[PDB]
DNA sequence: TTTTTTTTTTT
């Protein structure tokens, strides 16, 4: 019988029960077939051993299946049986490779999944030396520092060296007198003979959201010995599985006044709980239209701004980095600065591509740069990482942009053009690396952007500092009744669907893709189809109160260049995005100008440079003011909010003139205008708006 | 470790405190803010360095709370309806199917207050609360809702929010002149003895998912209207400091009280000008109730009759229906539905902003703090 | 080199491991940790790794390529010892001396590096084989890194008696290979990679026809001709002869400039009309 | 700006900006001249000998 | 060598 009257701890302790465990496991090691008659831990030991791992995982259900005793042995007294699976793993890898000996001599087996998932606070004194899984966030991390494993002292007086003593994790180790001359003394360490382990503390507590209801969040230790170190940093969500081991400590008794016990879980195995195949790809990619089911799969709820859609994408994906010949370090990274009046979902979008993208950050403008700090474990005032290093590849996210202080202003506009932050502070004088794209968001000055003045005005932002953004999306709002309903319906909807009673899949793995296995080339048959521009702006800008494109906007317009190269995996230059880029450089350009130069600009520009747009968008451009301003009369002489405005038709023509289109019928037929609730009659001439 | 409760405190006296030791499975029943009611036995305590000095220590053995609104045993709509009592349980469903209920909460809640019929009601919807959701990304709507109360100088404005606090049970009162930032939010304090900076829990904690009452909101500093808006804003509490990385939850509804700039308010200009909050905080509230002191005398008659009443038959010519530990049961009760919304009344609310935005429509007339 | 590098980029290991498919990377792996060679000491070079190893290497790595299918890996050659610390084998001057003589960038006439490789064949040069160690090296690994194009791409065409192929110079490293010398080596690794690629039964004992550009000003090709691959291939080309039969059915512009006839400078445009041509002439 | 702080200097030179279309041909020339990507380099070895040997 | 609160000199 393997179950006796005895203490489960000390019933695997007997010589008997030891052996059987012994010869049990390997039974089982050995064959194991999984639903397909597949020796798992043939092929797993298999793939640890390609990689010099020494270290096997045993999932715990299985365990169960093929083994009933050992799996009910096992969370009862887990600081042995984890040591004769120790044992008899070796045996087994030591017989499928038998020249491992020279990786490490040593396996640990690890186990996953206890079925007893559980909280961080619920821990009491029943589960003293018990394996145990739980959860939670991790909030530090020491130095992986080296501990005594097999320590061998040395004596003073007779050059011999002690027995090897074994170092247990709670009291440090006591060599006795010396056998050969019995020179009781204090021995010190044999740094060559001793053999030493790596060793990491991290104090984990409980998730924000998940447990901490309405009280405050408790705390854990944890101790990752040699091959877990380093297994997590500090934000990152893991799931321990570890003895819950206890140790005496003098100084908690001096302060409760009652003789209470320090805690702590020696983990023994982590897994991350985080985010981490073409032949599809490629026909996706050449749709030749990707651009339309890209843009309205981010911004997933946010209604409207397909404008701002469109910059946030170039944005994301980024452009090229290329490095210039001449020795004159030009950026691949393109910056964005929204900025409108309060309530237009700025903060959302910045969420979001919080989520969408893949190693952000995020902070507030109301710790942008690494500080001494002392450490909550090690008591070392050291050096910690600021907001702007924790994006060196990736994006940084500011919000209340204008509510930096003076040193935060003064450091930000440092790694715009130069991406590369020195500290001389009170720890060591260092120059670290910081490769980040910022995309940030102003607010408007006074309650409400007026676009009387430029938009230099209403930011609230020191002038050099705008330079260093790519592109300047305005947000503005406007009472406008068609869209009322537009935006009422989807915020009621959106309420009626959560509480207890592209999708998001094609573009992450699109965007790990398409980041990769790209490189765009760069010919040379754009470099005239654009100074044919600029030598007619320049002009047109100047002659007016307004500074024209400068360089620094033809280096967003050649960044942005690239910006598609990641979408279309095109990465060759055409003069088809060429269209585009200019197009977005100058999107970005008229909107910040005055109020009569927003829109003579437009009458040149926007007629100028044949917007590869809608012939529809232009239609609507015309009715929409045209009823908007008609209301606006019908409300300053009566005053009534009436329910249907009535406008007759020839008015329209007389402005469609204009851009000589003329085209009614084919637009009264398509259903692009049905949605902005009009009408029209054929014997009536009536564009009867409803709402 | 637990602190003299209110209606014990003598008067001019700051109040005591002592350390009790719960040491069984009764380890966490009591959290921070609770009003619980230890049993043990006082016991004394040596100085375990010099092992002389003792310190008296209270050794509790059970802990429970000091009045049970449902005395049967201490969560859902049955959960609660089990530990009602036959009259208890008969008298909250006559008040749910009784008409006009609207008006006598209102009537029976402040008893002794003429007037102001927009203000009680908007006060009731407060105490009631909304509907907490929570979208499917991790983000999460604000379920409850806040009140601000604006006017001239003694036009109960700090009544309302003494009646409030002394009415529901978990809900704190606190000035603004004699607040700080680190006080109503959160704090840090260095535990020597474990020599380790810990967090403290503020005003906006202890008082989670209940009320908390700020008085002259507009005398806080400039940098302490900043971290209430951080709270008010994201329902949470950060905090980053010497040791500490942690994010706290805060669910409370807040019932402020202020004064129009220079004393009275001036009905001549926009909302922004007539006080001196932040311009994100006037935002975060979506409930205004200016309050003025037109010079009239039909009412200068009603508010004297009221007053002298109530003076003089101090504590009769209150009769109002629904005795207030009743109100509690019903309030405990009607907070544990989820209502919906049919298609019809979808159609009506997006109708109704239709109707509510054009009013400020150009032209006719002119409002403050626009929709 | 290191033990690593050299496994990775030897053209016959580097075919049977199929070391250019992720799919068979691992292959390699297994094949290390069959013999005990931490992964960190095989990254090292070859003089520092530990003396503890090395003891049987030449036995251990004969021995588990018979459990992978590859019998023929140890060789018969020579090794000379000067001094203290100078050991050659006699492939190692061979493939120093052929790529001093082939260096890309070209510095003045054609007989320049023929000198600079002349003179590294003495003892009194030892600075110029040790530095001609260097470029047979960067050559190695920048082939391995074309034979993983034509390969991951199939620009291998099967045009009917013979394989064909062609290369862009958009691609890195493919002006490396431009010298009308340079380029039978880079085909003939070609046809034995290749050769244990593919599926078919056919295309394994068909020659290959190899063209890659030569001058851009001129706009001409330079092709090659290398016979059916095989273990014991007799190695008597056949090329000399339809190249030129060809180039006289086309009647287009041809030079056989060089010593061996199996090397053709072709212009650019005569490419379609010379390879229909040669195609009917060897049927 | 005071005529004081202006005369704590001794040479001012108004910048002009020309639009011209000529102009306009040299801005045309400047552009890819950044589109792509008497030597400085002894320019300031040359002062640094200059400035130091001459009284 | 860290927070937080409170008083007084200084830019
Ligand atoms: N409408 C009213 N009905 C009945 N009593 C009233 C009314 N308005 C004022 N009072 C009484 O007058 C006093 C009002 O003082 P408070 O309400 O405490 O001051 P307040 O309204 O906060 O104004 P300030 O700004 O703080 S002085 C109390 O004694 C009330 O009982
Ligand atoms: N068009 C819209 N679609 C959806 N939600 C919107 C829209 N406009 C405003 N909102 C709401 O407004 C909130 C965003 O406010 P925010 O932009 O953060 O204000 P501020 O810019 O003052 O910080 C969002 O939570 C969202 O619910
Ligand atoms: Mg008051
Ligand atoms: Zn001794």
């Amino acid at each position: 019988e393997d179950l006796k009257g005895h203490s489960v701890r000390e019933w695997v302790s007997m010589a008997g029960p030891r052996l059987e465990i012994h010869h049990r496991f390997k039974n089982f090691l050995r064959t194991h077939v999984d639903s397909h008659g597949h020796n798992v831990f043939k092929e797993r030991i298999s793939d640890m051993c390609k990689e010099n791992r020494e270290s096997l995982v045993v999932n715990y259900e299985d365990l169960a299946a093929r083994e009933h005793v050992l799996a009910y042995f096992l969370p009862e007294a887990p600081a042995e049986l984890l040591q004769i699976f120790d044992e008899a793993a070796l045996e087994v890898v030591l017989a499928m490779y038998p020249k491992y000996d020279r990786i490490t001599n040593h396996i640990h087996v690890r186990i996953s999944h206890l079925p007893l998932v559980e909280e961080l606070r619920s821990l009491r004194q029943l589960h003293l030396n018990q394996l145990i899984r739980t959860s939670g966030v991790v909030t530090s991390c020491t130095g992986v520092l080296p501990q005594l494993s097999m320590v061998k002292y040395n004596c003073n007086k007779c050059n011999f060296v002690l027995g090897p003593f074994c170092q247990s994790q709670n009291q440090e180790v006591k060599p006795g007198s010396c056998p050969e001359c019995q020179s009781a003394g204090p021995f010190e360490v044999n740094m060559e003979e001793t053999i030493y382990q790596n060793y990491q503390r991290i104090r984990i507590q409980e998730s924000p959201g998940k447990v901490a209801a309405g009280r405050l969040p408790r705390s854990k230790d944890a101790i990752l010995l040699a091959d877990l170190v380093d297994s997590c940093k500090p934000g990152d969500e893991i799931e321990l599985t570890g003895i819950y081991h206890n140790n005496y400590d003098g100084s908690l008794n001096t302060a409760n006044g009652f003789p209470v016990f320090a805690t702590v879980i020696l983990a023994n195995h982590v897994a991350k709980k985080d985010n981490k195949d073409v032949k599809m790809i490629t026909s996706l990619s050449k749709d030749q239209q990707i651009g339309e089911k890209i843009f309205a799969s981010i911004a997933p709820s946010i209604y409207g701004h397909e404008d701002i859609k469109r910059g946030l994408a170039l944005a994301l994906f980024g452009g090229e980095p290329k490095n210039p010949g001449g020795k004159h370090k030009v950026r691949g990274d393109i910056n964005v600065l929204l900025c409108g009046d309060p309530g237009t979902a700025k903060s959302q979008f910045l969420k979001y591509i919080e989520k969408v993208s893949s190693r952000a950050i995020f902070t507030t403008g109301q710790g942008l740069t690494a500080y001494v700090q002392r450490h909550p474990v090690s008591r070392e005032w050291t050096l910690e990482a600021g907001a702007l290093v924790l994006a060196d590849r990736g994006v940084c996210l500011i919000d209340e942009f204008d509510k930096m202080n003076d040193q935060d202003r003064t450091s930000i506009h440092e790694a715009m053009e130069q991406q590369s932050i020195s500290i001389s502070k009170a720890g060591i004088v260092t120059s670290l690396q910081a490769r980040c794209t910022v995309i940030a968001a102003a607010n408007p000055i006074g309650g409400r952007y007026d676009p009387s003045l430029t938009f230099s005005e209403n930011v609230d932002l020191t002038e050099p500092i705008i330079s260093r953004f790519d592109i300047l999306c305005v947000v503005r709002d406007t009472v406008d009744p068609v869209q009322d309903e537009m935006l009422a319906r989807f915020v009621v909807g959106s309420h009626v669907r959560h509480h207890p009673s592209l999708p998001q899949e094609v573009l992450k793995k699109y965007i790990i893709y398409a980041k990769e296995r790209v490189h765009p080339k760069l010919n040379q048959m754009d470099q005239d189809k654009v100074a044919k521009m600029y030598s007619d702006l320049r002009k047109e800008s100047m002659a007016t109160g307004s500074i024209p494109i400068t360089v620094r906007h033809i280096e967003s317009m050649i960044r942005m260049a690239e910006a598609h190269a990641r979408i279309h995996l095109r990465d060759y230059v055409i003069e088809d995005d060429v269209n585009m880029a200019i197009r977005v450089m100058l999107e970005s350009f008229i909107d910040t100008q005055k109020f009569s130069v927003m829109r003579s600009m437009r009458k040149t520009f926007a007629r100028y440079l044949s917007f590869r747009r809608d012939n529809n968008e232009l239609l609507l451009f015309i009715l929409k003011q045209l009823v908007a301003e008609q209301v606006t009369y019908q409300r300053n002489r009566f005053g009534a909010q009436q329910d249907t405005i009535e406008v007759p038709e020839k008015d329209l023509v007389d402005k469609a003139r204009q851009i000589n289109i003329h085209n009614l019928s084919a637009f009264y037929d398509s259903e692009l205008f049905r949605m902005n609730k009009f009408s029209h009659d054929l014997k009536r001439k009536m564009i009867l708006q409803q709402f | 470790r637990i602190q003299e409760t209110q209606a014990e405190l003598p008067r001019g006296s700051i109040p005591r405190s002592l350390e009790v030791i719960l040491r069984a499975e009764a380890v966490e029943s009591a959290q921070a803010g609770d009003k619980c009611d230890f049993t043990g036995t006082l016991i004394v305590v040596p100085d375990v360095s010099k092992l002389l000095s003792y310190r008296l220590v209270f050794l509790a053995c059970c802990v429970a709370p000091t009045n049970p609104r449902f005395g049967g045993k201490e969560q859902t709509a049955e959960s609660i309806k089990n530990q009602m009592t036959v009259k208890e349980w008969e008298k909250v469903f006559e008040m749910s199917q009784d008409k006009n209920l609207y008006h006598n909460l209102c009537t029976s809640l402040f008893p002794t207050i003429h007037g102001n019929d927009e203000v009680k009601r908007g006060v009731l919807l407060m105490l009631f609360g909304g509907v907490p959701k929570t979208t499917g990304e991790g983000t999460s709507l604000r379920g409850d809702i806040n009140v601000c109360i604006v006017g001239d100088p003694s036009t109960a404005k700090s009544q309302f929010l003494k009646h409030v606090e002394e009415f529901s049970p978990r809900a704190v009162y606190t000035s603004g002149k004699a607040s700080s930032a680190a006080g109503l939010t959160a704090a840090v304090v260095r535990d020597e003895e474990s020599h380790e900076f810990v967090i403290e829990a503020g005003a906006l904690m202890l008082a989670d998912n209940g009320v908390c009452c700020i008085d002259e909101f507009d005398k806080m500093d400039v940098r302490d209207q900043v971290a209430i808006h951080e709270a008010m804003e994201q329902q949470t509490i950060s905090i980053t400091k010497a040791g500490v990385k942690a994010t706290l939850n805060a669910r409370t509804s807040i019932l402020a009280a202020a004064n129009p700039i220079s004393g009275h308010y001036d009905r001549s200009k926009s909302l922004k000008q007539n006080i001196n909050l932040s311009a994100p905080i006037m935002s975060r509230f979506d409930l205004f109730f200016i309050l003025v002191d037109e010079c009239n005398e039909v009412t200068d008659y009603a508010i004297a009759r009221r007053i002298v009443d109530l003076h003089s038959r101090i504590e009769e010519s209150i009769d109002r229906v629904y005795s207030l530990d009743d109100i509690r049961r019903y309030l405990l009760f009607a907070r544990q539905f989820k209502p919906k919304i049919s298609k019809e009344s979808e159609d009506f609310i997006v109708e109704q902003y239709k109707h509510l935005r054009q009013r400020d429509g150009s032209g006719v007339t002119k409002s403050s703090w626009r929709i | 080199w290191s033990l690593h590098d050299s496994l990775c980029n030897t053209s016959y290991t580097a075919a049977r491991f199929k070391l250019w498919s992720v799919h068979g990377q691992k292959r390699l792996q297994e094949f290390l940790a069959d013999m005990g060679l931490p992964l960190k000491q095989v990254k090292q070079k070859f003089q520092a790794m530990d003396i503890s190893l090395k003891e049987n290497l030449r036995e251990m790595i004969e021995q588990s390529a018979n459990k992978f299918g590859m019998k023929d890996m140890r060789v018969q050659t020579f090794s000379i010892h000067f001094g203290f610390k100078h050991k050659f084998l006699a492939s190692d001057v061979v493939f120093a001396t052929m790529s001093l003589m082939e260096s890309p960038e070209k510095d003045g006439s054609g007989t320049d590096h023929f000198i600079q490789a002349l003179d590294s064949l003495s003892r009194s040069n030892l600075d110029k084989l040790y530095h001609g160690l260097e470029l047979a090296k960067k050559q190695l690994r920048a082939t391995q890194q074309t034979i993983a194009s034509c390969l991951c791409t199939n620009l291998v065409i099967s045009q009917g008696p013979f394989l064909y192929c062609s290369l862009m110079e958009g691609t890195p490293d493919v002006m490396l290979f431009s010298r009308p010398a340079s380029l039978s080596l880079l085909s003939k690794h070609l046809l034995k990679s290749f050769v244990c690629s593919t599926k078919n039964r056919r295309c394994k004992l068909l020659p290959l026809v190899m063209a890659a550009p030569l001058s851009m000003e001129h706009g001409t090709v330079t092709v090659v001709g290398i016979p059916p691959e095989t273990d014991s291939s007799d190695r008597k080309n056949f090329f000399g002869r339809a190249f030129e039969k060809a180039a006289e059915s086309t009647s287009s512009r041809m030079l056989h400039n060089h010593f061996d006839l199996s090397v053709i400078e072709l212009k650019a445009e005569d490419r379609s009309k010379f390879l229909d041509a040669l195609i009917s002439l060897l049927s | 700006f005071m005529p004081t702080i202006l005369s704590r200097f001794d040479m001012i030179f108004i910048v002009k900006d020309e639009h011209n279309e000529e102009r306009d041909v040299m801005l045309a020339k400047h552009v890819i001249t950044l589109h792509v990507s008497i030597d400085l380099a002894k320019l300031k070895k040359f002062i640094a000998y200059c400035r130091v040997k001459c009284g």
